[PDB]
C-alpha cells in the first residue's frame, strides 16, 4: 500500500495536464473552424497557454463576498472538483491498468454521476444573488433529468454484458463492440453526456449574454478555475465512458495481428480523442436549446427511447437465449 | 376510420411512435416466438 | 464485538431521531428529517443482522424500505408545499386550528 | 402456471381496473373538445362497479382462494377468516363510495383521482389481511397508510385539510418507524420473519426466565405500531384532528375499512403468534385508557365530527377488551364488535353527508330537526341510542359482551369502568336526541334531502339496527366459523 | 496543413491517458512482482494466502 | 472482495490534498416554483428504476422468463404513473 | 420456477384434469359461463353509459365500462370452469363428457 | 466457456486444497485443546473441547467477526 | 477502532442534523450521515447497499429535500427554540432507550472478548464455496423477481401512489 | 438464518438446525419435545454458549496471571 | 388448541422447501462438485 499514492498522482497529475490541454485544443479547433488561429502565440504554436491562464488564476487575488456562507461558498469548488476526480479510480486504460477494479464498478460512476449536482446547488445558493441561484437550479434539474437518461442506457449495457466490472464490460465487446447494434444507444448516450456536462448545445451557464447568469458568476481566481476543471476532467471521462462501453475500450478495431501490434492504451485514447473531438466539433456547429426545450428533450424523448430500448434488448436476448 | 388517425399520431409525434415499436418488438419476441422455439424444441 | 458496534451506530441514529423529535417542536421540517433518521437506523439494523445470520431475508426487506422511505419522503414534502402555500409560513402557530 | 394465479384473481382484477379508470380519467379530464368534464362521478360508478365485481370474483371463488398454497406460501396466506375478512372490506368500500355522489355533485370536487386513491387502498387493505410474513405485512400497511395521507389533504386550498394530512404523515411516519423498528429486533433475534416461523419459534416458551429481550420489544414496537392504527390512547391524538380536517367522505372511509385490515393483521400476529401475557395487558389497558378518554372527551364536544371521531375511539377501547382475553369468545366477540360498529358507523355518516349540503358542524345545528324532517330525526335516534347500547338496538350486543367478558376473565375494576363510560356515552349520545327533539331554538336551518343512494343505504342500515337481534344467528355463526379458523 | 497545430494539444491528451495507464501498471508490477489480475476473487485471495504459507514455509 | 475499495479511499485523501493546495495557495501572495419538486420527484422514481434494474439486468441469466415477465409487470405499473404525469403537464416547462 | 397448485382445501368433486391448460378451459366454456360472462359485461356497458351522460362522455365511458365487464366477465367465467375441471365445483358435465373422450 | 474452464481447473485441485486445510485445522485445533487442557487445570466440572451443540454435529469455531471472508 | 471513528463521525453529524439553526445545513449533515453509513455498509462486504445508499438518499432523497427547502427561504424566527430547558427531558428518555437499548443484544448476542492467543489460526476455510462465488448484486437480484417477486409488484404501487398524490396535492398547471 | 437462502449464494448458515427443529415440531405435540433443537437453532443464530464458555477460558486465564 | 404447530396448514415450509432444495442460492455447496 505504499507505492499506492504513487498510482493514485500518476493518474492525478496527468489527468490535470490533459485537462489544461483540452481547453487549448477547444480553443485551437474552434478556431480553425472559424478560419482563424487560435492561442499562438503563448510558446511556440500556443503550447505554453494553459500554464499561463493557470499562474495567471493562481497570482488573482480571491474576493470572497460578504455572505453568510463563508464556508459553502469555497466548499463548493472544492466538492465538484473531487467529484470528477474521483471517478478515474476504477477507469480501466488497458487489459490489467486500473487503480480500483470493482465488480460495482458500473453503479460507483452512476453514483459520482448522481454526487455531481450538489456542487452546483450549493455554488448557486452560497453565493446571495438571486441570479445565480436561479441558474444554478435550472443546470441542477437539467442535470438530474438527463441521469435518468444516463442510467437506462447503463442498464442496457449491463444487460448485455451481465457484469458491473468495467474491465468484463470492455472484455465482452471482443466479438463484436456495443456500438454496432446499439449505434442509436450511442447516439443517445453522448447527447445524454453532453447534457449532463452542461455543454453545448445544452449550455445554460454560458448563456450569459441570454439573461441567464450562471451558477459560477461570483466566484473568481481559483475558485473559478476549479469548477471549470472539474467540468473540463468531466468531458474527458464521459468520453472515456462512450469509449469503453460501446467502442471496445482498449480493443482495436480489428482482431488482426497488424493491430494488435500497438498496445491497448493507445487505442483506448485514441477513441477518447475522437469523442473529445465531436463535443468541440458541436460546441462550434450548432445553437443552444432554451431551458424549457431540453428540459422537454430530456424527459419527453430520451426517458422514453431508453426504457424502450433496456426492454428490447433484455426481450430478444432473453428469447433466443443469447443471455451472458 | 381509424387508419389515418394513426398517421397522424405518427406524424405528429415520431419519438412515442418509435418508442412504442422498439418497446413492443421487446415485448412480442418473449410472448410470442420464445413459446414457438420451445415448442419447435420440444418435437 | 463486532455484531454490537454495528447494533451501537444503528441505535445511536435511532436515539438521534427521537431527539430531533423531541427537540423541534417549532420546526416541523427538522421533525420529517428525524423520521428519515430512525428509517435509515432501521434498515441498517435489517442489514447488519442480514450478515450476521447468513439470511437473505434482511436485504430484500432493505431494498423494499427504501422504496417505501422514498415515497414517504415525497408525499410529506409535497403536504409540507401545501401547508406553507397556504398559510404563506412554516410556524407551528399557524398549524393548530383543529383542537378539543 | 396460468391456473396458480387463480388465487389472486380478485386482486389482480381490482388492480387492473383501477388503472382502465385511471387512464380513463386523466385521459377525458384533460380533453378540449369535452370542454374538461368533471369525472369523478363517472368514474364513481365505475368504481364502485369494480368493487362489486371483485366482490363476485372474490366471494364465489372460496375453494380457489386456497389454490397453490404452497407456492404462495412465502408471499401471502388465504383462509376462511381472511376469505371473510375481505368480502367485509369490500362492501365496507362498496358503502363509503356510493355515500360520495353528492359530495362530488354538489361541492364540486371533481378530482377523480380521489375515487383511483380509494381504490389502491382497498388494494393495500385486501393485501394487509391476507399478510403472513412481517414484510409483507408493513408493504401493505404503508400502501394503506400512504393513500391516506393524500386523500386526507385532498382539499388543498383549505386551512383544515393542509393541516390534516400534514398531522397524518408526521405522526403515521413516526409510528411506522417505530413498527419497523419492532420488526427488525425480531429478525434480528430469530431469524425469521414468516409468521409460521416466528410461530414455532416462540411457542412454548413465553418467558421462560431467560426471555430474549430483543424478541420481547420487538413485539413491544410493533404493538405500539398497531395501537396507534387502530386509535388507542395514548396512540390516538392524530385521530380527532385528522377526522375533522379531512373532507367528510375519507372521514366516513377511515373510520371503517382500515380497522377491518388492521385487526386482522393484529389476530393473524398476535393471537397466532406466542408471547402471551404482556401483549394482552398491552391491549387491556389500552383498552381502559381508551374507554375512559373517549368517553371524557366526547362529553366536552360540540361539533358532530370530533364527536364520532372519540365515540369510535371509545368503542376500540370495547371491542380490544375481547382480544385482552385471549379466549374463542374473545375473537368472535371483537368480530361481531367490529361488524355491528362498521354498520352503525356507516349509518351515521350517511346523515353526516346528507346534512353536510347545508353545512352541519355544530350539535346545535341539528335543533328542531323533528319538526323539519321528522323521519330523519328518528332514524339518527335510533342510530345514537344504537352507540348508547339500549336494548333491543344491535349496539347492546357488543355492550353485554364488555361485562360477560370482564365477569368471564374475572376483572370487576374494568366492569366499573364499563358501568361508568356507558353512562357518560349514554349521556353525550342522548343530548343530540334532546337537541333534535325537546329544543325551542329561535332561528332554525332547513336541510336539504338526501339524494336517493344515502336514502337506501340509510333505510337498510336502519332496518339493521333495530331488527338484527331478532335474527342474529348468520353472524353468531360466521363469526365463531372465523374465531375457529384463526388456529384450524 | 497549418490544421496540424490543433492536433497537437490533442495528441498531448492522449499521451497524458496514455501515462495515467501506464504509469500506473508499471508501478503496481514492480511492487508486486507481477501484473495485477483482473478479477480478483475470494478464490484468488485464498490461494495468495495458502501459497505464502506453502512458499516461505518450504 | 471489498480489497479494491481502500485505492478509492486513499485517492480521495490526495484529491483532496490537491483541492485544497490550489484554493489556498493565492490566499499567501422568495419565490417558490413547485415544477422543481416535480422533476425532483419524478428523477426520484426513475432513480428508483434504475435501482431495480440493477440486479434484474445482472440476474437475467438465471430468473429466465419468470424473472423477466415480473419487471415487465413492474414497468407497466410505473410507466403507466409515467403517463399520467405526461397527460397532467409535469413534463412541460413552458 | 418451481411450481405446485396443490390446494389447501382438496377438491370434492371428481377430478377431471388437475391443471388444466388456460385454451382448455376456454374450450371448456358452458351455456351458463357465458351467461355470466354476457351478464357481467352488459351490466358494465350499461353503467359506462348511464354515468358518461353527465359528463357528456356517454359513448367513451361506454367503451371504458365495457373494458372493465368484460375483463371481469372473462375471469368469472374462467374461474367457473377451471374451478369444475379441477373438482372444486360440481361438475357433472365435465365427468360425463371425460367419461367418453 | 472460458468461465466453465476456468470452474473446472478449479474443480479439480479443490480436493487437495481441502485436504490441506483439513491437516492444518486438526493440528492446530490439537493444539488449541492442549493449550485449553493446561489453562482449565484445577477447575472443577470443565470438560476440554466440549460441543456446545446438544446434536453434536461439527461446527467451525466461531470467530466472532461479522464479515472477515471479505477482507 | 474504524468502526469508533465512524460512529463519533455519523453521531456529531447527526446531532448537527437535529441541532442547526438553519435547516439547509441540516439537509447538508444529514448527506454526511448518509455517507457515513455508505462506509459502514462497505464494512460489511454489501458494496450494492453502499452504492444504492449514495444513488437513492444522497442523489435523489436528498436532492428533492435541498430543492424545498432552499427554495422556501425560511427565517430563522419562525423555527427558533432554545433547547435548554429540554435537557432534563431528552436525559431521562434518551438515558431510559440507552441503558435498554444499546444493550439489548448483549444477553442474546455475548461478545468475544480478545485473548492474548491468535485465534486467527483456528479459522477453517471451506474451498467449496469459493469456486464460483455470488456478488451481493446478483445474490439479491436471485431472489427479488421470482420468488419475493409480489412485495417487489407492491413496491411499484406504492410509487405510483406517490408519483399520483405528487401531481394531485402541488400541480398548478399554466 | 429459517430461510435458506444464504447471503453469499449458498444453503444458510443455520437452515439444517432450523429444519431439524421444524420437523422435530411438525409431530411433537409438546414443545418441550424439541427444547434441544431449538437451543442448537439459536446458539447458531447468535453463539451465545460458545462465546461465554470462550470467555470464562480467557477469564481463567486472566486469573491465573 | 394441543399443538397447533402440528397442523398440516402450519408446515407449508416443510413441504415446498425440499421442491426448491436443488435451486442455486441455496444448495449445500458441494452438490456442484458431485453434481
Ligand atoms: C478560460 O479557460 C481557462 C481557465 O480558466 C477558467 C483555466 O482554468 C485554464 C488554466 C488552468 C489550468 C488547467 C492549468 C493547469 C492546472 C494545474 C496543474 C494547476 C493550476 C495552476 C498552476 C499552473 C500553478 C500551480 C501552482 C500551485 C497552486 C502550487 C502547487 C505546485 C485555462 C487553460 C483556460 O484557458
Amino acid at each position: 500500500y505504499i507505492a499506492v499514492p504513487a498510482e493514485i498522482l500518476g493518474i492525478i497529475l496527468p489527468l490535470l495536464l490533459g485537462v489544461a490541454f483540452l481547453v487549448l485544443a477547444e480553443r485551437k479547433v474552434m478556431a480553425f473552424v472559424q478560419r482563424r488561429k487560435g492561442p499562438d502565440v503563448v510558446g511556440s504554436f500556443g503550447l505554453l497557454q494553459p500554464l499561463a491562464d493557470g499562474l495567471k488564476l493562481i497570482l488573482k487575488e480571491p474576493i470572497s463576498p460578504s455572505s453568510a456562507n463563508f464556508f459553502l461558498f469555497r466548499m463548493a469548488p472544492v466538492a465538484t472538483f473531487m467529484l470528477s476526480l474521483v471517478a478515474w479510480a476504477v477507469v480501466p486504460f488497458d487489459y490489467g491498468m486500473v487503480l480500483s477494479d470493482l465488480n460495482i464498478g458500473l453503479l460507483y460512476l452512476f453514483a459520482i454521476s448522481s454526487l455531481g449536482v450538489y456542487g452546483i446547488i450549493i455554488a448557486g445558493r452560497s453565493s446571495n444573488s438571486k441570479y445565480a441561484f436561479l441558474g444554478a437550479l435550472r443546470s441542477a434539474a437539467q442535470m438530474v433529468s438527463y441521469e435518468v437518461s444516463i442510467g437506462l442506457i447503463l442498464i442496457t449495457v449491463l444487460i448485455c454484458v451481465g457484469s458491473c466490472n468495467l474491465s468484463e464490460i470492455v472484455m465482452a465487446q471482443k466479438q463484436i463492440w456495443f456500438g454496432i447494434p446499439l449505434f442509436p444507444v450511442l447516439v443517445m448516450f453522448f447527447i445524454s453526456c453532453l447534457a449532463e456536462t452542461n455543454r453545448a448545445p445544452f449550455d445554460l451557464p454560458e448563456a450569459e449574454a441570454e439573461l441567464v447568469a450562471g451558477y459560477n458568476v461570483e466566484y473568481s481566481s481559483m475558485g473559478f478555475a476549479l469548477f471549470f476543471l472539474g467540468e473540463y476532467a468531466n468531458m474527458i471521462l464521459m468520453s472515456g465512458l462512450c469509449t469503453l462501453f460501446f467502442l471496445g475500450g482498449w480493443l482495436p478495431i480489428l482482431d488482426l495481428p497488424i493491430f494488435k501490434k500497438i498496445p491497448g492504451s493507445i487505442w483506448f485514447s485514441i477513441k477518447v480523442l475522437f469523442f473529445l473531438f465531436l463535443y468541440i466539433w458541436v460546441r462550434a456547429a450548432f445553437p443552444r436549446y432554451r431551458y424549457d426545450q431540453l428540459m422537454g428533450l430530456g424527459w419527453k424523448v430520451f426517458l422514453p427511447l431508453s426504457l424502450a430500448w433496456v426492454v428490447s434488448v433484455s426481450g430478444l436476448l432473453v428469447t433466443f437465449q443469447w443471455l451472458p | 376510420p381509424v387508419m389515418e388517425k394513426l398517421r397522424m399520431f405518427v406524424a405528429q409525434e415520431p419519438v412515442v411512435a418509435a418508442s412504442c415499436l422498439i418497446g413492443g418488438v421487446g415485448l412480442f419476441l418473449p410472448a410470442v416466438v420464445r413459446p414457438i422455439l420451445d415448442s419447435l424444441e420440444a418435437s | 464485538m463486532d455484531l454490537i458496534k454495528y447494533f451501537t451506530f444503528s441505535m445511536i441514529i435511532f436515539i438521534l431521531g427521537i431527539w430531533g423529535i423531541l427537540l423541534n417542536r417549532r420546526n416541523i421540517l427538522i421533525m420529517l428529517m428525524s423520521i428519515e433518521l430512525m428509517l435509515l437506523a432501521v434498515n441498517l439494523n435489517f442489514l447488519v443482522f442480514s450478515v450476521s445470520l447468513d439470511d437473505m431475508m434482511g436485504q430484500v426487506f432493505a431494498l423494499l424500505v427504501l422504496t417505501v422511505a422514498a415515497a414517504e419522503s415525497a408525499i410529506g414534502l409535497a403536504i409540507f408545499v401545501i401547508t406553507f402555500r397556504v398559510r404563506g409560513t412554516i410556524a407551528v402557530e399557524f398549524i393548530n386550528s383543529i383542537q378539543g | 402456471m396460468f391456473n396458480l394465479f387463480l388465487a389472486v384473481f380478485p386482486e389482480i382484477f381490482i388492480i387492473n381496473a383501477t388503472f382502465i379508470l385511471l387512464i380513463h380519467g386523466v385521459v377525458f379530464s384533460t380533453s378540449k373538445k369535452y370542454d374538461y368534464p368533471p369525472l369523478a362521478s363517472n368514474v364513481g360508478w365505475l368504481g364502485l362497479l369494480s368493487v362489486l365485481i371483485t366482490l363476485l370474483l372474490l366471494a364465489a371463488g372460496a375453494p380457489l382462494l386456497t389454490i397453490a398454497h404452497l407456492f404462495w406460501n412465502n408471499l401471502f396466506r388465504r383462509d376462511n377468516f381472511t376469505y371473510f375478512c375481505q368480502i367485509f372490506l369490500l362492501l365496507s368500500t362498496a358503502g363509503t363510495i356510493s355515500m360520495c355522489f353528492d359530495f362530488f355533485d354538489q361541492e364540486r370536487f371533481d378530482a377523480f383521482e380521489f375515487i383511483v386513491l380509494i381504490l389502491l387502498s382497498t388494494c393495500g387493505m385486501l393485501f394487509m389481511i391476507s399478510a403472513y410474513d412481517l414484510i409483507a405485512m408493513y408493504l401493505a400497511i404503508e400502501l394503506q397508510s400512504l393513500c391516506f395521507y393524500v386523500i386526507a389533504a385532498s382539499k388543498r386550498k383549505s386551512e383544515f385539510s393542509t393541516e390534516a394530512g400534514l398531522k397524518y404523515l408526521i405522526l403515521g411516519a413516526f409510528s411506522s418507524g417505530i413498527l419497523l423498528f419492532g420488526c427488525s429486533m425480531i429478525y434480528g433475534s430469530t431469524g425469521a420473519t414468516h409468521f409460521d416461523q416466528l410461530a414455532k419459534i416462540l411457542t412454548g416458551y413465553e418467558i421462560t426466565g431467560a426471555r430474549s429481550s430483543g424478541i420481547f420489544m420487538g413485539i413491544l414496537f410493533i404493538a405500539v405500531g398497531f395501537l396507534f392504527k387502530i386509535t388507542a390512547v395514548p396512540f390516538h391524538m392524530w385521530a380527532p384532528d385528522i377526522y375533522e380536517g379531512s373532507p367528510t367522505p375519507v372521514t366516513a372511509f377511515l373510520s371503517i375499512a382500515p380497522k377491518i385490515s388492521i385487526f386482522a393483521n393484529i389476530l393473524r400476529v398476535f393471537i397466532y403468534g406466542s408471547y402471551g401475557a404482556t401483549l394482552q395487558q398491552i391491549f387491556f389497558f389500552c383498552s381502559i385508557a381508551s374507554m375512559i378518554l373517549g368517553a371524557l372527551a366526547a362529553m366536552a364536544q360540540t361539533k358532530v365530527k370530533r364527536l364520532l371521531a372519540y365515540s369510535s375511539i371509545g368503542h376500540v377501547g370495547y371491542i380490544c377488551i375481547g382480544f385482552s382475553c385471549g379466549t374463542i369468545e374473545g375473537i368472535q366477540s371483537l368480530l361481531i364488535g367490529i361488524f355491528i360498529y362498521a354498520l352503525m358507523t356507516m349509518d351515521a355518516f350517511a346523515i353526516v353527508l346528507a346534512l353536510r349540503q347545508t353545512r352541519v358542524k355544530y350539535i346545535a345545528d341539528l335543533g328542531a330537526l323533528a319538526k323539519t324532517n321528522p323521519i330523519l330525526a328518528i332514524t339518527f335516534s335510533i342510530t345514537m341510542f344504537s352507540y348508547a347500547g339500549i336494548p333491543p338496538l344491535a349496539g347492546f350486543c357488543s355492550k353485554f359482551y364488555l361485562f360477560f367478558a370482564a365477569l368471564g376473565c374475572g376483572a370487576y375494576f374494568l366492569a366499573l369502568v364499563g358501568v361508568v363510560t356507558s353512562v357518560i356515552g349514554c349521556f353525550y349520545y342522548i343530548r343530540l336526541v334532546k337537541r333534535m327533539f325537546f329544543d325551542t331554538p329561535r332561528t332554525w336551518i332547513l336541510y336539504e334531502p338526501m339524494d336517493r343512494n344515502k336514502s337506501l343505504l340509510l333505510a337498510m342500515t336502519s332496518f339493521f339496527i333495530t331488527l338484527f337481534l331478532l335474527y342474529p344467528s348468520p353472524l353468531f355463526s360466521v363469526t365463531h366459523q372465523m374465531a375457529l379458523s384463526l388456529y384450524l | 496543413l497549418v490544421w496540424l497545430e490543433a492536433m497537437l494539444p490533442l495528441g498531448i491528451i492522449g499521451g497524458m491517458l496514455c501515462i495515467m495507464g501506464n504509469s500506473q501498471y508499471y508501478i503496481h508490477k514492480a511492487y508486486h512482482g507481477r501484473p495485477k489480475h483482473i478479477g480478483h476473487d475470494e478464490w484468488d485471495v485464498a490461494m495468495e494466502r495458502r501459497d505464502k504459507k506453502v512458499v516461505e514455509k518450504a | 472482495m471489498m480489497l479494491e475499495f481502500a485505492p478509492i479511499f486513499i485517492y480521495l485523501v490526495i484529491s483532496l490534498l490537491v483541492s485544497l493546495i490550489l484554493l489556498g495557495v493565492p490566499f499567501l501572495f422568495s419565490r417558490f416554483d413547485i415544477r422543481f419538486y416535480l422533476v425532483s420527484i419524478l428523477f426520484l422514481i426513475f432513480d428508483l428504476e434504475v435501482t431495480f434494474f440493477f440486479p434484474w439486468a445482472v440476474s437475467l441469466n438465471k430468473i429466465d422468463l419468470f424473472g423477466f415477465w415480473s419487471m415487465m409487470a413492474f414497468l407497466f405499473i410505473l410507466t403507466i404513473g409515467f403517463l399520467y404525469e405526461w397527460k397532467r403537464g409535469a413534463l412541460d416547462w413552458e | 420456477m418451481n411450481t405446485d397448485i396443490t390446494a389447501l382445501e382438496k377438491a370434492q368433486y371428481p377430478v377431471v384434469d388437475r391443471n388444466p391448460a388456460f385454451t382448455k378451459v376456454v374450450g371448456n366454456f358452458s351455456t351458463l359461463d357465458y351467461l355470466r360472462f354476457s351478464t357481467i359485461t352488459g351490466i358494465s356497458v350499461t353503467v359506462g353509459y348511464l354515468s358518461g351522460i353527465k359528463p357528456g362522455i356517454k359513448g367513451p365511458s361506454m367503451v371504458t365500462g365495457g373494458l372493465i365487464g368484460l375483463m371481469g366477465g372473462f375471469m368469472y367465467a374462467y374461474q367457473n370452469s377451471a374451478g369444475r375441471l379441477m373438482g372444486f365445483f360440481p361438475n357433472d358435465g365435465e365427468v360425463a363428457s371425460y367419461q367418453k373422450r | 466457456a472460458l468461465k466453465e474452464e476456468k470452474y473446472a481447473a478449479r474443480r479439480t485441485i479443490l480436493p487437495i486444497l481441502q485436504a490441506e486445510e483439513d491437516e492444518r485445522f486438526v493440528s492446530e485445533w490439537k493444539k488449541y485443546l492442549e493449550y485449553e487442557a493446561d489453562v482449565m487445570k484445577d477447575v472443577p466440572g470443565w470438560k476440554v473441547g466440549e460441543n456446545v451443540y446438544n446434536s453434536g454435529r461439527w461446527m467451525p469455531p466461531a470467530t466472532g467477526e461479522l464479515r472477515p471472508d471479505v477482507w | 477502532m474504524i468502526l469508533s471513528v465512524l460512529s463519533s463521525l455519523a453521531l456529531v453529524s447527526g446531532l448537527m442534523v437535529v441541532r442547526a439553526k438553519n435547516p439547509v445545513h441540516s439537509v447538508l449533515f444529514f448527506i454526511l450521515v448518509f455517507c457515513d453509513t455508505s462506509g459502514l455498509l462497505l464494512l460489511l462486504g454489501l458494496d450494492f447497499f453502499a452504492m444504492i445508499f449514495l444513488v437513492v438518499y444522497i442523489g435523489a432523497i436528498a436532492v428533492l429535500f435541498l430543492f424545498v427547502v432552499m427554495m422556501f427561504h425560511i427565517q430563522i424566527a419562525e423555527i427558533h427554540e432554545e433547547v435548554l430547558r429540554y435537557l432534563p427531558v431528552s436525559g431521562i428518555i434518551g438515558l431510559i432507550f440507552w441503558w435498554e437499548m444499546f444493550f439489548i443484544l448483549d444477553n442474546e448476542s455475548i461478545p468475544l472478548l480478545p485473548t492474548q492467543r491468535n485465534t486467527t489460526s483456528l479459522r477453517y476455510t471451506v474451498y467449496a464455496g469459493k469456486v464460483r462465488s455470488w456478488t451481493n448484486l446478483e445474490t439479491l437480484g436471485n431472489l427479488l423477481y421470482t420468488y419475493y417477486f409480489v412485495w417487489f409488484l407492491v413496491s411499484s404501487l406504492i410509487l405510483l401512489v406517490a408519483m399520483i398524490g405528487a401531481i394531485v396535492l402541488t400541480m398548478h398547471r399554466t | 438464518m429459517a430461510s435458506g437462502w444464504g447471503i453469499t449464494g449458498n444453503k444458510g448458515r443455520c437452515y439444517d438446525f432450523w429444519m431439524d427443529f421444524s420437523e422435530c415440531m411438525s409431530h411433537c405435540r409438546e414443545p418441550k419435545d424439541c427444547t434441544l433443537l431449538r437451543e442448537d437453532y439459536l446458539e447458531c443464530l447468535h453463539h451465545s454458549k460458545e462465546f461465554q464458555r470462550r470467555n470464562r477460558i480467557y477469564k481463567e486465564e486472566q486469573r491465573k496471571l | 388448541p394441543y399443538g397447533f404447530w402440528t397442523f398440516e396448514r402450519h408446515n407449508a415450509q416443510l413441504r415446498w422447501d425440499p421442491q426448491i432444495s436443488q435451486v442455486a442460492g441455496r444448495r449445500d455447496p458441494y452438490d456442484d462438485l458431485l453434481e
